[PDB]
RNA sequence: GCCCGGAUAGCUCAGUUGGGAGAGCAGGGGAUUGAAAAUCCCCGUGUCCUUGGUUCGAUCCCGAGUCCGGGCACCA
RNA sequence: UGAGCCUUGAUGUGUAGGAUAGGUGGGAGGCUUUGAAGUGUGGACGCCAGUCUGCAUGGAGCCGACCUUGAAAUACCACCCUUUAAUGUUUGAUGUUCUAACGUUGACCCGUAAUCCGGGUUGCGGACAGUGUCUGGUGGGUAGUUUGACUGGGGCGGUCU
RNA sequence: CCAUAGGUUAAUGAGGCGAACCGGGGGAACUGAAACAUCUAAGUACCCCGAGGAAAAGAAAUCAACCGAGAUUCCCCCAG
């Protein structure tokens, strides 16, 4: 079951709260703790309910930092997760490559959307826990 | 409700805490007997600066309940008669007053108060364990009889 | 009569405005409780008919306070 | 104007947070009996109110509309 | 005790498919000597095919690339879903005990030559009752009013643009 | 128990009447709306309490408008 490796990514992450973007990309950047290359990836709770049909979004955008064209499309639960480039990356160009991908997502804002467009955001890389967004 | 405890209370804490109590239980219970006083500024000044002489008083108040629980536990001589029936059934009964009046005459004018019982009043003829609160901690244990005269 | 005995709240008229704006004359009258207070200057119980805001005013200021302004202003207790 | 419920076989109603359209009663035929009834066996139902969308598929999950109701609101 | 919220579990059986395919996105490396394939042992669920869990020994082994599929492996990670269990946290329903607010049109004492009242002792009840403000329902008990015109009289019928 | 309540005495003051005016506590309806309920009558009539030669109010937590005025009360405009 629980093993060495998980109990210290615990041990490095406390998720139970809340995190702004420029402690929590280093938090991305020390937890980056693999034999390969990670690929940072990004989970929002978004606040369209895509169980109304009206209400799904369809989108693209070009990353300046590559991975670089990306593609996204809302699920049934209403998450958006999305992966713009790898972990070795630097956390000042992936904090705007980030802050790019969500002003590609206020854009599309549906006008049928009732509530909290966006509930929270996480990132999270591939053996990583899920830090909040502020 | 801000209030200033003078005692040691259950759940409130000691002597001395700004504690947020309930305006009917400060007003109505803490107030009347000495127990607690509002966080009136100049209260809380003339508190801090007599607090010393506080505990004393409580310390020694504390010392001679627990010198009158072994006192009453000591004495151990109360009898109470009364004209009950046969079978060992008691026509009236023997209340806290017939109590205080035997450990009155017995010890030092013990107050009705204090004294202590089940959910019974001892209805039948026996020997009954009475219970004594002299102080918040203070359990003292009482031997009774009843004559059926 | 309903007379609070701290504050001098007093029963006041109004109207009974009506969802058509019917007017009927309407008394409010003070919230007011027969309560025993605990006079320890004096180690006494007062009784007084006040009203809640009184009671709260009493809360406030103290009970010596409150006797002082009354029987300054006569209105013996 | 707001909220909620209902529409499924001839009738009455189940049906699952989607994977096949049910169950009684009615009907028909058969069986039993001298005959009938009651029991027994077999049979055959459906725009699942409609329409668009989701989905790989919809009675279901929505959007819109029809009708039936219940409660509330309503000072050109 | 419900219910909301957080955290940990279990949780997913139509069809080919190896077999109890949850959804999405990332993604063959990861599990492992600090006990792996196994071997006897108690149950949970169950569609009776099976998945998960505790204990005993083991001392490095194990997972996949493929057949299929609407959908891929079920190696793993993150979010979440239906259900359920546990901790913690939040509000909410009752129920029980207590006395000190409050009630007392219970008893006794006193003011007092007093079936009022007020104070005191005490019993019972007790945060109920009752009252104040606000609020939904009811309310000819009470109050203010309306209940058209034309018309071979009025009413009835008819009519009114 | 103290005390307090209560009692007695002494001193001081008040009671009641009165026209209008004044402050305050309550407060209609007829009527008008060509009916009537919001509204009007009207805070009027009336009841009650309180005073004085007057009463009330009164020295800005007021106006104004970037210039300024400077307590309250009353009259004429503003202005139907
Ligand atoms: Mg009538
Ligand atoms: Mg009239
Ligand atoms: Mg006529
Ligand atoms: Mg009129």
């Amino acid at each position: 079951k629980l093993t060495k490796r998980m109990r210290v990514i615990r041990e490095k992450v406390d998720a139970t709260k809340q995190y702004d973007i420029n402690e929590a990309i280093a938090l991305l950047k020390e937890l980056a703790t693999a034999k390969f290359v990670e690929s940072v990836d990004v989970a929002v709770n978004l606040g369209i309910d895509a169980r109304k049909s009206d209400q799904n979004v369809r989108g693209a955008t070009v990353l300046p930092h590559g991975t670089g064209q990306v593609r996204y499309r809302n699920d049934k639960n209403g998450i958006i997760h999305t992966t713009i480039g790898k972990v070795d990356f630097d956390a000042d160009k992936l904090k705007e490559n980030l802050e790019a991908l969500l002003v590609a997502l206020k854009k599309a804002k549906p006008t049928q959307a009732k509530g909290v467009y966006i509930k929270k955001v996480s990132i999270s890389t591939t053996m990583g826990a899920g830090v909040a967004v502020d | 409700m801000q209030v200033i405890l003078l005692d040691k209370v259950a759940n409130l804490g000691s002597l001395g805490d700004q504690v947020n109590v309930k305006a009917g239980y400060a007003r109505n219970f803490l107030v009347p007997q000495g127990k607690a006083v509002p966080a009136t500024k100049k209260n809380i000044e003339f508190f801090e600066a007599r607090r010393a002489e506080l505990e004393a008083k409580l310390a020694e108040v504390l010392a001679a309940a627990n010198a009158r629980a072994e006192k009453i536990n000591a004495l151990e001589t109360v009898t109470i008669a009364s004209k009950a029936g046969d079978e060992g059934k008691l026509f009236g009964s023997i209340g806290t007053r017939d109590i205080a009046d035997a450990v009155t005459a017995a010890g030092v004018e013990v107050a009705k108060s204090e004294v202590r019982l089940p959910n019974g009043v001892l209805r039948t003829t026996g020997e009954h364990e009475v219970s004594f609160q002299v102080h918040s901690e203070v359990f003292a244990k009482v031997i009774v009889n009843v004559v059926a005269e | 009569s309903r007379v609070c005995q701290v504050t001098g709240k007093r029963p006041v008229t109004g109207n009974n405005r009506s969802h058509a704006l019917n007017a009927t004359k309407r008394r409010f009258l003070p919230n007011l409780h027969s309560h025993r207070f605990w006079v320890e200057s004096e180690k006494r119980f007062v009784t007084l008919r006040v009203s809640a805001k009184g009671m709260r005013v009493i809360d406030k200021k103290g009970i010596d306070t409150v006797l002082a302004e009354l029987r300054a202003r006569g209105e013996k207790y």
